[PDB]
């Protein structure tokens, strides 16, 4: 069985694809080898190998994630100031990340504690550890050990399943079994397990810390043995979320444990219900969507939506102790999950297109013109409406006519449904604050919030237009009637019919990545400006609030010039003036590098490969002149690869620019 | 009958599960199951293990076999197979089980709207409720542009009255002089200007495209359309003036 | 039954129980029975919207009427009708008058199915045999049974409001 | 070769030659276009195929007939049929007046198969580099068309 | 330049700031003519023409 | 309409004919190659311009050359579907 696991193919690069068997005649062979590496569908051998590869690769990636978790745990146990952060979280910035004293890189470590200098981490791992009752270094040691053991176990399982599974293997196709066991045993039987963990280790510990005994009598009290504290020790009646814990500025962990217990019960009951529930309508979906790419797209869309829900729920539904006051942590936790939501949504669209090209589509593709046409009209309507309210405000403010602009002190567009959406939270008529820092105050939504929400809707709709147009017009179109034979990813069909560049679903993803990036850059900026202007900030003992941006949002965000001046210029002073400043030197440098990479992408985005091919031939003349012949013949990047490289550099550079801009400012202000 | 489907031990697969497999699998595939089909594994094992053959297996081999066979719940029942065999029949017959999009999904309305039009290969004749229903057809036919028995000037007058009456509002309110004591004569002038501009555009259209669907027999081509556009301008003036009169008086 | 067969299998507790415990349909002609159904569906369709409108107004959502009266109108829908500005009521009557005119004279429903105000009969099948469709009779039951419930429900709301608050 | 009597698609509603196809919005846009292309073929079994205008279809055991706006769609369907070992398919262009023009297997033999009586049209008797320079033919019959 | 027109009054640089933003919009608008290529838009135009 | 020209270097592949999506090309008998056949383009009025024929041609430089003429486009060379020019 395992005697066929041989290294003889390690030296034979490109073995998996039969199109690469001719050998590396040109440099295009290298890029094709890298491109087809994970494309198990088109690789050689039967369908059973596809299942084995998919499952074992999933296990290998799971081992990789476990290794990353183990690295974070070891950094927290042996390369961090988590001790002093535990003792005083409101005066110590989290830091489990040092820099070596080479090339003066010592300037990157900054004062986080009197005994520690390092890079302020914004992953929120310290708050997670405190919410996980991790106090001693031994606990982090054993967490790291368990994560390393999990890495080894998952790696070994990925190794084994390449030969345990065979041609007869069918457990992956049993979707009823997968859904039932997943749902019940994981969402139900593991949620209650975490509820048990919290009830037996957090409530014995986190109340002890909040009770002021950071000593906890060392292990005499902290090491469990506290069955005289009661599970609902400090619920204080009320409703979950209406009253926060005054000490840690978060929801009481007893309520979180009850939530996990009840959610596990609900999931178990739903698994029991699924024995007899509503069906026979999603049944066409049931039979037509049993394929790798469709389920991958469905899961990607679902996980991305969950990621955006997490992004919006991690900030002003504070669960973690001492996390609402840690403003850089809140900002990072929102924005990182926002970006992941966008990226995984785009991936869902791509794999929907791939499923359409490999499998057979459904009924909705036959009236695709009305669908992707009313989508076009709605995109045009909300683009010519949302953005232009900004253009109108801008023009009339430049003209000196502020009474004719869309503002609160002018023609005002009230957010009617949001203002009547006091259902969410429904907190008492005041704010909450822990230590000179605002925990959460209700965002008073006005005209600017209305306009920016419509901008969000417009960008979302345009990205969805690109994605659905790629998906629905994958097999064929009025433009080209045999797009199915062209495959999933192709540069074009030729300069004929006026020009057929970028008709493939791959190119539709290529444009959709740009539009998703543009969509949630505005989301990032809206969050980053709104929180600073209207939520975060200092306090005055006379109940007066001094925010970080001093309420710039409601008065400046009504015009594009307001965004340019009060957000991208005034709030970029921290990152731009960050040279020789200990903590924020890398952020200024990375700001510069992000600008460089973003501009560098434009060389690939704007140019075609024929010019570069001719230039490469001109250079190859000089190489052949001096008897330097590369027998792997130099070829310029393929059209699809040029577009991919351009998109990757564009998004990476822009994301790095925002990343530095937000993080350096929040680190300086805090 | 087929050789390997007879006297198959229950331990390899149960009787009801095997019958469910045979029902789900198309009849032509029983003799030689394809590959990666539960019936293929049933054939590849029932021809090795049985009464006259190897009657025992290693525990791990039997464990792997039990995870290659269906678990009696992942197979469509008779009613589900009927659902598919009839849904596909509807779809191929040119009829669509009517569904309406909802919150990321669609509700089936339990209606069979015949989908392909009179010209089945025509893309714009696929009949929908909003364009080919009785109400939609009679509403479109009764519009001023389509109403039977209307002289071209009557269509123009009606359309112009509608446009002129409506166009006053966006200017007299939220306009540059929305707060001035008059604030409505400005809106009247702007609405009349919009009516005149669109009437000029219609005249351009009638002198360039020259639609001939309103011309009476033996007339200068496009004369009906030009008359309709001129009377739309007149009706726009009238409707704008009437809206302004109502605003000022009331 | 003969003539009540045109509205057969569409009422009663169970779908195929011609209730009529007053003889209101016997001796009546086919067109009269169809017209009686047209009255029933029209009452029920309005009743369904009436009940929904009652609840979205008795809970505190009367925006157009709070923004027109410049004050939060009373939650009691009967009392909120009085507070609603007379311009609003007259426009409300006119809009329904236009809709009632539109359906009757310009775009009349057929005479065999006088309740097809949207006119699905020209694109509907209603007589095929598919299971994943042709359940149009069932959705006719849900419209009628829900609407009949809404008719007695909205009267209960009005009667109780006008009497026991 | 004898051209068939392909009637105008607006006058052949409900024909027995039409394959069972789902029908989509991708079909030829009536009310704006009057030139239609028709492809006919004779099949042996009701094998499912894919329409060039979205949606799938099932052939008839006998004659088949389909209407399309563009010749490209007809040729795509012809290649799809020929992959299923279905020869003897003919593609016609229908003029607005109803004139039937026989297009694809023009001489009855597919263009990839040599047939006598054909002559190399648009043939040039030299290598592609043998073309004259554009600069030489200025203001002649071949001003920008060397 | 950015302080030209704001929610504090305007300077004689208001035209400069407005043209600054307009030229930024013009510069970014030409990205789609350079990055996005024809076939996508031809399909989009076919859909609009269908409408 | 475009201009599709066939040059003497043709070796009778028939690949260009098979790759054409609108039946522009055809095979004609000849005597300038071992295959005794060369391509021809009798129906370039149907040439959309996809240049698949050029992709399929294996001669050192294409024996079939398609010259794009954008100021010449007809309804067939543009692949018009929603609109008729006849
Ligand atoms: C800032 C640059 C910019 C701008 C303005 C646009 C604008 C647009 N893109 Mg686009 N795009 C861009 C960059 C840009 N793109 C880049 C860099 C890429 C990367 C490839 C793309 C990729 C892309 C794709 C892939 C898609 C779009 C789409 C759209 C359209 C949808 C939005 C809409 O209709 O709003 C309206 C347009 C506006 C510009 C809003 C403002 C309008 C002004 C302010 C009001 C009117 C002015 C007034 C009348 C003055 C008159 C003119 C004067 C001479 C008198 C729109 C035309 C989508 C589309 O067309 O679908 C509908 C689509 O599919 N874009
Ligand atoms: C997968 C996640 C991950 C990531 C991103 C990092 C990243 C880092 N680790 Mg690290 N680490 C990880 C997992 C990870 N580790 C795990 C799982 C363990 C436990 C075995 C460790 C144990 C560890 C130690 C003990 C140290 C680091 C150090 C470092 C830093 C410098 C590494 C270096 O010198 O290059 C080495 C490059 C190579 C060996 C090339 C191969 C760097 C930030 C060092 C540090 O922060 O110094 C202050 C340090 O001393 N790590
Ligand atoms: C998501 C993770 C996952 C999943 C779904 C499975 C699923 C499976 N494994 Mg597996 N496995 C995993 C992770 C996983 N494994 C890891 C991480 C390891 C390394 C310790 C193994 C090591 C392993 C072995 C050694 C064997 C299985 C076997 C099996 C099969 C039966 C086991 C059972 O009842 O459960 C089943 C297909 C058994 C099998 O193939 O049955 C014939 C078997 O012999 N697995
Ligand atoms: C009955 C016990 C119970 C308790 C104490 C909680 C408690 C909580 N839930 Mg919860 N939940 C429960 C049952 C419970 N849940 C059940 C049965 C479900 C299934 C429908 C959910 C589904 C659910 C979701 C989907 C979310 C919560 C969230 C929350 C938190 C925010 C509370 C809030 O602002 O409420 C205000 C009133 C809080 C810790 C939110 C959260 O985790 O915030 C980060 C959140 O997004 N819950
Ligand atoms: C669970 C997630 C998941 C999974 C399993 C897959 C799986 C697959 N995808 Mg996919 N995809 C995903 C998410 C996912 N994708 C997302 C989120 C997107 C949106 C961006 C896409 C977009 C996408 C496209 C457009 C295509 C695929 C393709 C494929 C297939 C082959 C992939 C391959 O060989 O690439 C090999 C792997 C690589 C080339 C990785 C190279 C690294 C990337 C490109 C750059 C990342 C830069 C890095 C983050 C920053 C560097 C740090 C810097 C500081 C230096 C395979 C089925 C291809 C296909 O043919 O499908 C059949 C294809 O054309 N996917
Ligand atoms: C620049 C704006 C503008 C334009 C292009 C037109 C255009 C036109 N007007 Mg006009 N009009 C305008 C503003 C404008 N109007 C204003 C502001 C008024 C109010 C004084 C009028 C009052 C007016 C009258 C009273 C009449 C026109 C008529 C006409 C048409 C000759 C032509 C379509 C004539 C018309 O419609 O005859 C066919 C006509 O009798 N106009
Ligand atoms: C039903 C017909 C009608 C009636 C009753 C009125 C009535 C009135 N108009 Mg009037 N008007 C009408 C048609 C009418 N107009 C039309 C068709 C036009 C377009 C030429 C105008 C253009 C017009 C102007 C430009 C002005 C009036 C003004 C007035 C008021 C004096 C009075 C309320 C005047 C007024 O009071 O404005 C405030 C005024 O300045 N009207
Ligand atoms: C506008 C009122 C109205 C009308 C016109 C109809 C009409 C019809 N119903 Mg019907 N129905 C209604 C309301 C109405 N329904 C309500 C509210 C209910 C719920 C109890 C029902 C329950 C119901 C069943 C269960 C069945 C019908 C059936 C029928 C059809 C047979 C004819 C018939 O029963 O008498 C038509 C004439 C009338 C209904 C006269 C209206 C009532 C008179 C005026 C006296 C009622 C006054 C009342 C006592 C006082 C008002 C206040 C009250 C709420 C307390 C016919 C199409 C049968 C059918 O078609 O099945 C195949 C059948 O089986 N209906
Ligand atoms: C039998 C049907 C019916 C009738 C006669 C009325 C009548 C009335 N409604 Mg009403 N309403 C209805 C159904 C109905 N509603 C439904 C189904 C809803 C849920 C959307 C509402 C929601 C609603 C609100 C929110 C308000 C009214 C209000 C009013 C009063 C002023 C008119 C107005 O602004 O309506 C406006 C009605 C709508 C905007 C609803 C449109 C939905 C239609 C029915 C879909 C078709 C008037 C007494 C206003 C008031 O002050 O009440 C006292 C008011 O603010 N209605
Ligand atoms: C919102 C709504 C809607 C819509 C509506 C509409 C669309 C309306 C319109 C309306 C209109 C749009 C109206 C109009 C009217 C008009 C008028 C009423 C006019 C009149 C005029 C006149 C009367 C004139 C006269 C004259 C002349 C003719 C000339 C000379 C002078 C004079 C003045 C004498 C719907 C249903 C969708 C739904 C919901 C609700
Ligand atoms: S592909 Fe080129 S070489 Fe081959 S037959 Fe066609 S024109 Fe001649």
């Amino acid at each position: 069985i395992f005697r066929y696991i041989n290294t003889t193919l390690w030296a034979k690069a490109g073995h998996f694809n039969k199109a690469l068997s001719k050998g590396a005649k040109t440099t295009t062979w290298i890029w094709n080898l890298h491109d087809y590496a994970h494309d198990f569908d088109i690789q050689q051998r039967s369908t059973g190998l596809i299942a084995r590869k998919v499952f074992s690769s999933n296990l290998a990636h799971l081992s990789l994630v476990f290794f990353w978790i183990s690295g974070m745990h070891l950094h927290g146990a042996y390369l961090s100031n988590y001790d002093i952060w535990l003792k005083d979280p409101k005066s110590i910035t989290p830091s489990s990340h040092l820099a070596y004293s080479l090339i003066g890189q010592d300037i990157l470590n900054s004062y986080t504690s009197e005994y520690f200098s390092g890079i302020t981490i914004t992953s929120g791992f310290f708050q997670l550890y405190r919410s996980e009752g991790i106090i001693t270094q031994s606990q982090l040691k054993y967490a790291c050990a368990t994560s390393l053991i999990a890495t080894l176990i998952c790696l070994s399982g990925s190794y084994l399943h390449m030969q345990l599974m065979s041609k007869f293997t069918s457990f992956y196709k049993k979707f009823q079994s997968l859904s039932q066991d997943h749902l019940i045993i994981i969402f139900g039987s593991r949620s209650t397990s975490l509820s048990a963990h919290q009830i037996h280790k957090m409530l014995p510990a986190n109340p002890l810390l909040d009770s002021g005994i950071s000593k906890p009598s060392i292990l005499q009290v902290i090491s469990n043995s506290l069955s005289y504290t009661l599970a609902l020790f400090s619920t204080n009646l009320s409703s979950t979320g209406k009253l926060l814990n005054p000490s840690t500025r978060s929801v009481f962990l007893s309520q979180v444990a009850a939530h996990h217990k009840t959610t596990g019960v609900v999931f178990i009951t739903l698994g029991l219900i699924r024995f007899l529930t509503m069906y026979k309508s999603q049944f066409s979906i049931l039979t037509s969507y049993i394929d790798y790419h469709i389920v991958l797209s469905i899961n990607l869309a679902l996980i991305a939506s969950l990621s955006i829900i997490v992004a919006d729920h991690l900030t002003r539904t504070p669960i973690y102790p001492h996390k609402s006051t840690s403003y850089p942590t809140i900002l990072c936790l929102s924005i990182h999950h926002a970006w992941l939501s966008g990226f995984l949504i785009i991936g869902s669209g791509a794999h929907a297109s791939i499923f359409n090209l490999l499998g057979s589509p459904t009924s909705e593709i036959r009236h695709r013109d009305p669908i992707y046409s009313h989508l076009i009209w709605v995109c045009i309507a909300i683009g010519l409406h949302s953005f232009s309210l900004y253009c109108h405000n801008d023009t009339l403010e430049a003209l000196g006519r502020p009474e004719d602009i869309f503002h609160d002190n002018s023609i005002q567009l009230k957010a009617i449904f949001a203002k009547q959406s006091f259902l969410r939270a429904e907190l008492q008529p005041d704010i909450e604050m822990l230590d000179k820092k605002i925990i959460r105050i209700t965002q008073e939504l006005g005209t600017a919030d209305f306009i920016v929400h419509h901008i969000h809707a417009f960008t979302i709709h345009v990205t969805l237009l690109i994605l659905s147009k790629g998906v629905l017009y994958a097999r064929n179109s009025r433009f080209v009637s045999d797009k199915l034979e062209l495959g999933f990813t192709y540069p074009c069909d030729g300069p004929g019919r006026g020009g057929t560049c970028q008709i493939s679903p791959w190119d539709h993803l290529f444009s959709a990545v740009f539009w998703m990036y543009n969509c949630l850059n505005v989301v990032t900026f809206h969050y980053f400006w709104k929180m600073q202007s209207d939520v975060w900030g200092f306090v005055s003992i006379q109940k007066h609030i001094s925010h970080y941006s001093q309420g710039d949002f409601s008065v400046n965000s009504i015009t594009i010039n307001g965004w340019l001046r009060n957000l991208l210029w005034s709030e970029a002073s921290q990152v731009i003036q960050s040279y020789a400043l200990s903590s924020i030197c890398p952020y200024g440098f990375i700001f510069l590098i992000g600008h460089f990479i973003w501009a560098f992408s434009l060389m690939f985005l704007f140019s075609g490969r024929a010019y570069w091919q001719e230039l490469i031939e001109s250079i190859l003349w000089s190489h052949h002149k001096l008897k330097i012949i590369p027998h792997i013949q130099p070829r310029a990047l393929s059209i699809s690869q040029g577009r991919a490289v351009g998109f990757i550099h564009y998004t990476l550079g822009g994301i790095g620019s925002t990343w530095a801009f937000i993080i350096s400012r929040l680190l300086v202000l805090t | 009958k087929i050789a390997y489907l007879q006297d198959i031990p229950r331990t390899i697969v149960e009787k009801d599960a095997l019958e469910l497999i045979l029902k789900n699998t198309p009849k032509e595939q029983w003799e030689n199951p394809p590959e990666d089909s539960y019936l293929y594994t049933v054939k590849a094992f029932a021809e090795m293990y049985g009464p006259g053959k190897a009657t025992k297996m290693g525990w791990w081999d039997y464990y792997r076999l039990k995870m290659d066979m269906p678990d009696t719940t992942r197979l469509s029942s008779e009613r589900e197979l009927q659902e598919i065999e009839e849904y596909e029949k509807l779809m191929m017959s040119g009829k669509v089980p009517f569904a309406v999009p909802g919150p990321s999904g669609y509700f089936f309305t339990g209606f069979v709207t015949q989908w392909k039009g009179k010209e089945p290969f025509a893309g714009d004749q696929v009949i929908t409720l909003t364009e080919n229903g009785l109400f939609a057809k009679q509403f479109l036919s009764a519009l001023a542009f389509y109403r039977e028995g209307l002289k071209p000037w009557q269509r123009g007058l009606e359309i112009g009255m509608a446009h002129g009456y409506f166009l006053i509002g966006p200017f007299t309110s939220l306009g540059p002089l929305r707060n001035t004591p008059e604030a409505a004569t400005v809106g009247l002038l702007c609405g009349c200007a919009i009516v005149g501009i669109v009437s000029i555009g219609g005249l351009i259209f009638g002198s360039t495209i020259k639609p001939t669907r309103f011309d009476k027999d033996g007339d200068k081509p496009g004369a009906g359309f030009i008359e309709m556009i001129n009377w739309h301008a007149v009706g726009g003036l009238g409707g704008a003036g009437f809206a302004h009169a109502l605003i000022t008086v009331f | 039954r003969e003539a009540p067969k045109v509205l057969a299998g569409t009422g009663g507790p169970l779908p195929e129980s011609f209730w009529d415990p007053a003889g209101f349909t016997n001796n009546k002609t086919d067109e009269e029975l169809l017209f009686y159904r047209a009255a029933e569906l029209k009452h029920g369709r309005i009743a369904m919207a009436a009940v929904v409108g009652w609840f979205t107004n008795a809970s505190g959502f009367h925006y157009l009427g709070d923004l027109w009266l410049k004050k939060p109108a009373s939650d009691n829908p009967i009392e909120a009708f009085n507070q609603l500005s007379l311009l609003g009521v007259f426009q409300m009557v006119f809009f329904i008058g236009c809709l009632e005119w539109l359906t009757t004279v310009p775009c009349p429903p057929p005479k065999d199915a006088p309740w097809d105000v949207i006119g699905m009969s020209d694109v509907l099948e209603e007589d095929t045999d598919e299971n994943p469709m042709a359940e149009y009779k069932k959705i006719q039951m849900q419209e009628l049974n829900n609407s009949r419930l809404a008719m007695v429900a909205i009267i209960g709301l009005i009667v109780q409001a006008t009497t026991t608050g | 070769v004898v051209a068939e009597a392909i009637p105008r698609p607006e006058d052949l509603l409900d024909s027995p030659k039409f394959p069972m196809f789902e029908g989509s919005t991708g079909g030829y846009m009536s009310r704006s276009t009057r030139e239609r292309h028709a492809i006919t073929w004779t099949a042996k079994g009701q094998a499912k195929f894919e329409m060039p205008t979205g949606g799938f279809a099932i052939m008839n055991q006998g004659e088949n007939l389909c209407y399309f706006r563009k010749k490209e769609q007809c040729i795509a369907l012809g290649k799809q049929l020929r992959k299923m070992k279905i020869e003897n398919y003919k593609i016609y262009r229908l003029k607005k007046d109803g004139t039937v023009i026989f297009m694809h297997p023009a001489d009855g033999v597919f263009p990839e198969k040599v047939n006598k009586g054909r002559v190399q049209v648009n043939g040039r008797p030299f290598t592609i580099r043998g073309n004259p320079q554009q600069s030489e033919l200025k203001f002649t019959k071949y001003q920008g068309k060397g | 330049l950015i302080h030209g027109y704001s929610t504090l009054g305007a300077n004689d640089l208001s035209v400069q700031s407005w043209s600054f933003l307009l030229t930024h919009l013009a510069w970014a608008s030409g990205f789609m003519f350079l990055i996005s290529w024809r076939g996508y838009w031809q399909e989009l135009i076919d859909i609009i023409l269908y409408i | 309409s475009h201009a599709v020209k066939i040059y003497d270097t043709c070796i009778g592949c028939t690949l260009c004919v098979r790759a054409c999506p609108t039946d522009v090309l055809e095979m004609v008998p000849a005597s300038i190659n071992a295959a005794k056949q060369v391509a021809s383009s009798p129906r370039v009025e149907d040439c959309v311009g996809c240049k698949r024929c050029e992709t399929a041609c294996p001669t050192d430089f294409l024996s079939i050359r398609v010259y794009l003429q954008d100021n010449e486009e007809t309804q067939y060379s543009l692949g018009l579907d929603l609109v008729d020019w006849s």
